[PDB]
RNA sequence: GAGCUGUAAGCAAGCUUUGAUCCGGAGAUUUCCGAAUGGGGAAACCCACCACUCGUAAUGGAGUGGUAUCCAUAUCUGAAUUCAUAGGAUAUGAGAAGGCAGACCCGGGGAACUGAAACAUCUAAGUACCCGGAGGAAGAGAAAGCAAAUGCGAUUCCCUGAGUAGCGGCGAGCGAAACGGGAUCAGCCCAAACCAAGAGGCUUGCCUCUUGGGGUUGUAGGACACUCUGUACGGAGUUACAAAGGAACGAGGUAGAUGAAGAGGUCUGGAAAGGCCCGCCAUAGGAGGUAACAGCCCUGUAGUCAAAACUUCGUUCUCUCCUGAGUGGAUCCUGAGUACGGCGGAACAAUUCCGUCGGAAUCCGGGAGGACCAUCUCCCAAGGCUAAAUACUCCCUAGUGACCGAUAGUGAACCAGUACCGUGAGGGAAAGGUGAAAAGCACCCCGGAAGGGGAGUGAAAGAGAUCCUGAAACCGUGUGCC
RNA sequence: AUGAGUAGCGAAAGAGGGGUGAGAAUCCCCUCCACCGAAUGCCUAAGGUUUCCUGAGGAAGGCUCGUCCGCUCAGGGUUAGU
């Protein structure tokens, strides 16, 4: 990473994500080459909060089809950041 | 040789002899929309735009070689030429010599 | 966005794999021939 | 900004603009994901601006050496 | 110079005459693998060290560069050996490492089937194939030649000689050369012997080490000694001719610009470019398109032009460099284990290749003309460099076919080396057509839908999505005669 | 095309009531009955690569059917200092 805004891509808005958000946990899509400490520091810098823990998944691509052609979607990296008893990242969802 | 906003006259087709105004141009296909010319009746299903739907009455593009501009001073059809007035090239009317 | 066959068989890759093909002049000849034909897939 | 203008600012001044633009993009992307972006054309415009700036910077550094 | 955001829909949001999309020249960025080169590795991934930077109280984390091997040049040290030397370390190296165009050419190795009706050699064939080296071309090249003449004078390529000579179980078959006619057309440089300078052994001398002048030759030349002649205002050149940079004009290439003349009337028609009756242009009657067959509707064509920037050629200037001809012929040189001989295999009086031993001459000197012995005739070996005429095209541009037209033509006119088959090397398909224009069927009716019947669009709906034409096999319904 | 509406369509236990639905032998629920039980149970490998969950679906596919599915289509879902 060079600028922390290149580590976080976009937030994840689902039912599971909205459920976890009430436990003070936030879910982001992360650059596939970023590691836990990188995400921790990026969230520290961008939002000015205190981070307690970070967990990361790796997701394979899915097979899709539009008519006769077949392909795969991109791989994804997902991070669940647990903030401490501090402020609240306003995702303005 | 003609562009949007020109007074033209149709030379070939069902609407031969009619004259109107260019409303759109499609240089990627050499087709052009002339008002009041080549009217179609599209049967359009109800949808978000035009909620009730029905049978429309619009124009359809004709080929650009079926149409020729009008000479400003005589009103008859003219072939196009290109002169450079003031460091700017202008379409000229071969029949007379006037611009556009 | 590809197709994989036996991505766990190590002997398959150690026999017909790319790095084994590139380890001798004959394997490099094989790769040159398959590139000349225009194959989508070179080796295993 | 057009190159002419970017070319007038000092290198440092350029770097700052790049930083700011990169923040705008972050925000724009988050809004899109949530569902609160109308001008989606803004995204592309910002990306190209960032490039215009980096191009000017490199050109100055090459010239130096 | 007016629209645009590819295919390619849709559906949003936008840009643009303060000039976008688009086309051409020059740049910038260029993740990871791959010769892949920090180490490892099941190619697209893991794990490091050094320096600097970001960050932490610190550990942990991140960014930017460097870190393979071999070779060369050095610099030091320097295993054996003290120096030296192997080596080690250090540096400097746009060095070389791999790919391909299934083509062309140099070198090395090198089959078998087949045929000879069998098989003895031979032929196939120095072919297929494998290995190494390259270049835009490549070895080839300026006589110790041809050959027998009134001689020609480097090399290469085409015609002819000639399917001849010749070689051939002389059988199959293999197979020349010279003369003559053409294409292209230039030949040069060194060593050697001599002169001048310094050193290094030697005692000066001597004698080699180097550097500058010198000189390139056979009806011999050079050295050498002596004459004129010069060092320029003349000549030559980066293509060999030792060597060697810029600057101006012209023509191209890589975008483009301009460019004549019919809405002629009238008939059929869905539509006129067609029929009939009239006109025009032409350095332009190539071609494509447009609702049917267009010179005059469009894009264009003939002819003229046009380049900021990269390039390809020419011409000139500039630049750089530079003696030849004589008289002699007292004395030296003209290419060392070579020319030639033996010894074996290889090859096959024998013939040559390579090794295996030997071993001259050198201008009054040698080598040749099938052998040897003599006459005469041509040449000058044991140093090097040279364009052109020729070979082939993976590619790019412009075109052309008494070439194919979807079982044809490339395997591939369509998301084809794809789908499929195989562990792998590898093998390898099928599949084009609505309509001029989606105007691609609102609405009503039966039906869960599919699919129909009306209505409507259209020239055509029996053109409704595998939608031009639509044969045969095959499958049905009705009916005249039995 | 013919063979030909022929041979197949394999074990092995189901029956009824209710529901859904255009349509039910075959899908869901209930009830009883029946089968395995050193497994036909529990977990977890190799291997497969989304087949997992929710909603929709009735082209194709599933030796009959289908309102169902390992099928189709949209969204989701995999969190380690031990």
């Amino acid at each position: 990473m060079k600028d922390p805004r290149d580590v976080l891509k976009r937030p994840v808005i689902t039912e599971r994500s909205a459920d976890l958000m009430t436990e003070k946990k936030y879910t982001f899509e992360v650059d596939v080459r970023a590691n836990k400490t990188e995400v921790k520091d990026a969230v520290e810098s961008i939002f000015g909060v205190k981070v307690d823990k970070v967990n990361i998944m790796n997701y394979k691509g899915k097979s899709k089809r539009v008519g006769r052609y077949t392909g795969m979607t991109s791989r994804r990296r997902k991070a669940i950041v647990k903030l401490t008893a501090d402020s609240k990242e306003i995702e303005i969802f | 040789h003609v562009k949007k906003g020109d007074k033209v006259m149709v030379i070939s087709g069902k609407d031969k002899g009619k004259q109107g105004t260019i409303l759109a141009a499609f240089p990627k296909k050499d087709r052009v929309l002339v008002e009041g010319v080549n009217m179609v009746k599209k049967h359009s299903k109800p949808t978000q735009a035009n909620p009730q739907g029905g049978i429309s009455n619009q124009e359809a593009p004709i080929h650009v070689s079926n149409v020729m501009p009008l000479d400003p001073k005589t009103g008859e059809v003219t072939r196009v030429g290109y002169k450079v007035e003031d460091g700017k090239k202008v379409r000229v009317a071969k029949k007379s010599g006037q611009v556009l | 966005m590809k197709r994989t066959f036996q991505p766990n068989n190590r002997k398959r890759s150690k026999v017909h794999g790319f790095r084994s093909r590139m380890s001798s002049k004959n394997g490099r000849l094989v790769l040159a021939r398959r590139r000349r034909k225009g194959r989508k897939v070179l080796s295993a | 900004m057009k190159a002419n203008e970017i070319r007038d600012l000092t290198t440092a001044e350029i770097e700052q603009k790049v930083k700011s633009l990169k923040e705008e993009l972050f925000n724009l992307r988050f809004q899109l994901a949530t569902g609160q972006l109308e001008n989606t054309a803004r995204i592309r415009e910002v990306r190209k601006a960032i490039a215009r700036m980096k191009t000017v910077i490199r050109e100055r550094e090459i010239a130096a050496n």
